[PDB]
């Protein structure tokens, strides 16, 4: 870019901008913008120790038909440099080798083609497949039903789903408010030529491919601080996906997805060194993409922690670790006795042992 | 021949360590995490048995190969392994859930091609998915798992071929997910005649324990090199050289494993897979005679398979 057009994308709320920029003549869905944006952005490649990781953010939209699938897909293959649009029967991988591959009505193909795609999937190759995969998907019956589960509204086997780094669901739920906004949305677009008046007008398609390209250019580096809070996030997230039946299986490939969008976070945000809020907004990601499918107390405890195997306490030893903890001996008297009253112990009339009932 | 004196030195050296076979194991696949035992397997498939031939008793040639079952959830190190294997293994086949006939447009001869299972004659076959595969190549594959032959007869073509192969099978339970059950049919649902011609089977179940996930998880992160370039060679040299022979220790302890063995239900190939296995510990060891510490870890291992 000329470095004053990439001042032109840094103002405040850039990212938000960027965000928006992607299909504005549809409204609302921004998480699907921010995760599109992601995907066009895009990890970093690594093949540490004889491996090779991934760093392609492969992406599957499903909803019922009238949710502007298509022309997001439309839009997609616009905007990308390489980008190969394709339909389940019309087919273009090799093609958009390092680009990204805009697929729709995955849901209506043949298994024999699926089996294909989990090797581009797992491996970006056939040949190098080196492409991000978008792929839109509808429900079986044309209407999503939250009674089924997921594999069985998709018909597509766990495997494929898993591989899939991010899952977005979008349900035609009626609101009156919605209908309207959305209403008189399409008529001023269709009225008036444009978009409706936003806040900020949107970059041009130039500009964010120029944009996109650059911020591609970097590599940044994971530090080892942050490695030791995403290990205990990643704890988090699996634990809650064990305890419940219907989420997807977090194995390995969650991590690895999470890892992907807090690297194309730090290349969004041109530095060099990945930091704590591109991990926040990664987990921030994930969890809306899977949710779319008195003294009294203190001192009373601060007593109970003496009954270490006694039944009676000193009070003097009470007095000072109640003092100590920043209580003034007026609010340890009442707290005493406000517990006394419930008949927990019983104190000496020389104030000087209290025996715990 | 295609050894110095210095190397023969070298492997010598390593070999007097004690600790060299579980070295070893620690040098099988460094990207896969708290499977000993599966490498322990790998290693003794790949230094296998000895062949011998049994002219003079009019009996068959016993197969004299090592093939390993694995079994488990899809996403695991299954595909990895099998890749790694391949890779390492000179003369490997990778394959996916035979010999076919091919006219000759010279003299309109009908001729024939070999199959990968042909191809990889003396090495290593691998198969993903084995659950997912038809029955008509399941029943096809109980000749060459016994008899390690071929025999076809279609279209007036009747045919024999050498099928010395070893199969590494990596397999999917019905369920999807370890349903608490009894017999691994009732998770797997295969036949009995292929389970019991497998030599060893594994199972891969991802525990629900915490502190394994913590493993897990930051060996991902954080995701040796003396070992396989000379491990190449010297199981090379170990296969060309050495061949161990059974002693009357071993044929004592081999029988009173058998008849211990059937109180727990027992055939005698599982017998012969011990006899294969204990010839591998002790091509291992680089020792010509079979001593009561092959038995005994070959025990070890067939009884922790069972008992997982």
């Amino acid at each position: 870019l000329t470095r004053e057009e990439l001042r032109q994308i840094a103002e405040e709320d850039f990212y938000e901008k960027l965000a928006a920029s992607i299909a504005p003549e549809i409204y609302g869905h921004e998480d699907v913008k921010k995760a599109l944006l992601l995907l066009l952005v895009g990890g970093v490649d690594q093949s540490p120790r004889g491996m090779k990781i991934r760093g392609n953010i492969n992406i599957c939209l499903m909803g019922d038909p009238g949710v502007a699938k298509s022309q997001l897909l439309s839009y997609i293959d616009r905007l990308a440099p390489r980008s190969q649009y394709t339909t389940g029967r019309g087919s273009a991988l090799v093609l958009a080798d390092q680009g990204v591959c805009c697929i729709d009505e995955f849901d209506k193909m043949a298994e024999a083609d699926r089996t294909a795609i989990h090797e581009v999937m797992e491996q970006q190759t056939i040949l190098n497949a080196r492409c991000s995969i978008l792929a839109a998907a509808n429900p079986a019956y044309g209407r999503y039903n939250p009674r089924r589960s997921l594999e069985q509204n998709i018909q597509l086997p766990a495997a494929l789903l898993s591989r899939f780094d991010l899952l977005w669901l979008i349900q035609d739920r009626p609101d009156r408010d919605n209908d309207l906004r959305l209403a008189q949305h399409i008529t001023y677009v269709h009225q008036h030529s444009r978009q409706p008046p936003s806040q900020f007008e949107p970059l041009d398609m130039k500009l964010m491919r120029r944009y996109i390209a650059m911020c591609r250019e970097k590599q940044p580096m994971v530090p080892e601080s942050l490695a030791d809070y995403i290990t205990a996030a990643y704890v988090e997230m699996r634990r809650e996906a064990w305890a419940s039946k219907d989420a997807t299986y977090t194995s390995a490939r969650t991590l690895l997805a999470i890892l992907r969008l807090s690297t194309a976070l730090a290349r969004l945000r041109m530095v060099d060194v990945v930091e704590k809020e591109d991990v926040n907004e990664a987990i921030r990601l994930m969890e809306m993409s899977k949710d779319s499918l008195r003294p009294a107390d203190v001192i009373f405890a601060t007593v109970r922690e003496l009954v270490s195997g006694g039944r009676s306490v000193r009070f003097s030893e009470a007095e000072q670790r109640c003092v100590s903890r920043g209580f003034t001996p007026a609010q340890f008297q009442a707290a005493l006795d406000e517990y006394e009253e419930l008949n927990v112990w019983q104190v000496n009339a020389s104030r000087t042992r209290i025996t715990f009932v | 021949k295609l050894f110095s004196e210095k190397r023969v030195e070298l492997l010598k050296e390593l070999s007097r360590k004690p600790d060299i076979y579980e070295r070893l194991a620690s040098a099988l696949a460094p990207s896969i995490y708290e499977h000993e035992d599966i490498k322990k397997g790998i290693l003794l498939q790949l230094f296998g048995g000895t062949r011998k031939d049994f002219s003079h008793t009019g009996r068959g040639k016993f197969r004299a190969e090592i093939n390993i079952l694995l079994c488990g959830d899809p996403g695991t190190s299954k595909s990895q392994l099998l890749q790694y294997v391949y890779n390492l293994v000179p003369r490997g086949q990778y394959t996916s859930g035979t010999a076919y006939v091919m006219k000759d447009p010279e003299t309109r001869q009908l001729v024939l091609q070999t199959g990968a299972l042909v191809l990889s004659d003396n090495g290593i076959c691998c198969i993903d998915e084995f659950d997912k595969m038809n029955e008509s190549t399941r029943s096809v594959l109980h000749e060459v798992m016994e008899q390690q032959t071929l025999s076809i007869a279609k279209a007036g073509i009747i045919c024999q071929l050498n099928a010395r192969t070893s199969v590494l099978a990596a397999a999917n339970p019905i369920e999807s997910q370890w349903n608490p059950k009894k017999t691994t049919i009732e998770n797997i649902q295969l036949p009995h005649t292929l389970l019991s011609r497998f030599d060893l089977i594994f199972l891969m179940l991802d525990p629900q324990d915490e502190a394994y996930d913590r493993r897990l998880a930051h060996h991902l992160v954080a995701l040796e090199l003396l070992d396989m370039a000379v491990l190449k060679d010297y199981i090379a040299y170990a296969h060309s050289t050495i061949m161990p022979r059974l002693s009357e220790e071993a044929s004592q302890a081999l029988i009173e494993a058998y008849v211990d063995m059937r109180k727990i239900g027992a055939y005698p190939r599982q017998l012969e897979s011990l006899i294969r296995l204990a010839e591998a510990h002790a091509k291992v060891r680089l020792s010509n005679k079979v001593e009561a510490i092959d038995v005994e870890e070959a025990k070890r291992l067939h009884r922790e398979a069972l008992k997982q």
